[PDB]
């Protein structure tokens, strides 16, 4: 089958820059090429069809070029809402193949996270487990460290983290860390602390609570 | 304005048959200018075309799945459907329907996509716990714990509250069950007057829960 080699796999560009994504066909496909944009949790959206024809409603800063084996999607002036994964599609000889995709990340200024800590709810303590949640809100870049302290004792293996994708408006990230304990062990201790280190903070920020109060 | 609504179960047992239907509104599926296709996307992976169908019934299939795929069209009911036989865990993916124009690589519009999990495991509904705000702006949220399979949908105030909302990707736990949290930042002055309700929907178990979040 005809193979579409899409490149690069991922790129990082600032707002206003020119993004260039290339897609190479293993053999000639004339102009039977389409370019698609996929934002998180949404279906792919058509940007360009027939290699260089702009779809109605698509902003003019998107443009495609090429014929034969070499095709190019260009975003002339990158915008925050353009964070997405982009895909080429060929349908030559009525056998369709997609490229591997290009994840386009937005490069912006450092933003320090806002940190919140949530105690376990009362109705969950009735089930026998306790979940402490730590929220890191609207930060950039993505690298961040979270440490849990139970009576100022470090925890490991009892927490999981989740990170949102880059926000389409401010280009920041958010992270949530969930520390899960048994009810029996949640009641043995008083101090529950969440400690975050990030590039945008002059020194680690700690949010904490005491069981009760 | 053409709209595609797809339907079908999101959980299929191994070796059984995946079945999905796409219903076309705002236009006729009996158009000589369009084909009607299925595309799938495994979690974290790329896009794969499954096949397309013309309103007369002629089909074009992805040859790597042709032995296992059937695509039919029902012009009287303005639908087209997909059947995938002997599914395995490798068939877990989000399945999309789309309207196609041949040769120019045109897929527009698309369905919202249905995630289908191939697993023999049983369906489990989630428990929802409040992330109570404790403190200019305050953060509050919901903990959606212990469900199977994916996905759950979370909105706030039945969709009326969207700004500042962050629903985090689901997290797989050691038991094999999923868990996520959804949070929103609001002005602290609205806590005792404005109501903040998270609406959790888990279609595999047909469970819809509304948890009102109050300061503890």
């Amino acid at each position: 089958d005809i193979q579409m080699t899409q490149s690069p796999s991922s790129l990082s560009a600032s707002v206003g820059d020119r993004v260039t994504i290339t897609c190479r066909a293993s053999q000639g496909i004339r102009n039977d090429l389409g370019w698609y944009q996929q934002k998180p949790g949404k279906a792919p959206k058509l940007l360009i069809y027939a290699a260089s024809s702009l779809q109605s409603g698509v902003p003019s800063r998107f443009s495609g070029s090429g014929s034969g084996t070499d095709f190019t999607l260009t975003i002339s002036s990158l915008q925050p809402e353009d964070f997405a994964t982009y895909y080429c599609l060929q349908d030559y000889n009525y056998l369709l193949t997609f490229g591997g995709g290009t994840k386009v990340e937005i490069k912006r200024t450092v933003a320090a996270p806002s940190v919140f800590i949530f105690p376990p709810s009362d109705e969950q303590l009735k089930s026998g487990t306790a979940s402490v949640v730590c929220l890191l809100n609207n930060f950039y870049p993505r690298e961040a460290k979270v440490q849990w302290k139970v009576d100022n004792a470090l925890q490991s293996g009892n927490s999981q983290e989740s990170v949102t994708e880059q926000d389409s408006k401010d280009s920041t990230y958010s992270l949530s860390s969930t520390l899960t304990l048994s009810k029996a062990d949640y009641e043995k201790h008083k101090v529950y602390a969440c400690e975050v280190t990030h590039q945008g903070l002059s020194s680690p920020v700690t949010k904490s609570f005491n069981r009760g109060e | 304005q053409l709209q595609l609504q797809e339907s079908g179960p999101g959980l299929v047992k191994p070796s059984e048959t995946l079945s999905l239907t796409c219903t076309v509104s705002g236009g006729s599926i009996s158009s000589s200018s369009y084909y009607w296709g299925w595309i799938r996307q495994p979690p974290g992976k790329g896009l794969e075309w499954i096949g397309s169908i013309y309103y007369s019934g002629s089909t074009y299939y992805n040859p790597s799945l042709k032995s296992r795929v059937t695509i039919s069209v029902d012009t009287s009911k303005n639908q087209f459907s997909l059947k995938l036989s002997s599914v395995t865990a490798a068939d877990t993916a989000v399945y999309y329907c789309a309207r196609e124009i041949t040769m120019i690589a045109w897929f527009d519009p698309w369905g919202q996509g249905t995630l289908v999990t191939v697993s023999s495991a049983s369906t489990k509904g989630p428990s929802v716990f409040p992330l109570a705000p404790s403190s200019g702006t305050a953060a509050l949220g919901c903990l959606v714990k212990d469900y199977f399979p994916e996905p759950v949908t979370v909105s706030w105030n039945s969709g009326a509250l969207t700004s500042g909302v962050h629903t985090f990707p689901a997290v797989l736990q050691s038991s094999g069950l999923y868990s996520l949290s959804s949070v929103v930042t609001v002005p602290s002055s609205s806590l005792g007057t404005q109501t903040y309700i998270c609406n959790v929907n888990h279609k595999p178990s047909n469970t819809k829960v509304d948890k009102k979040v109050e300061p503890k």
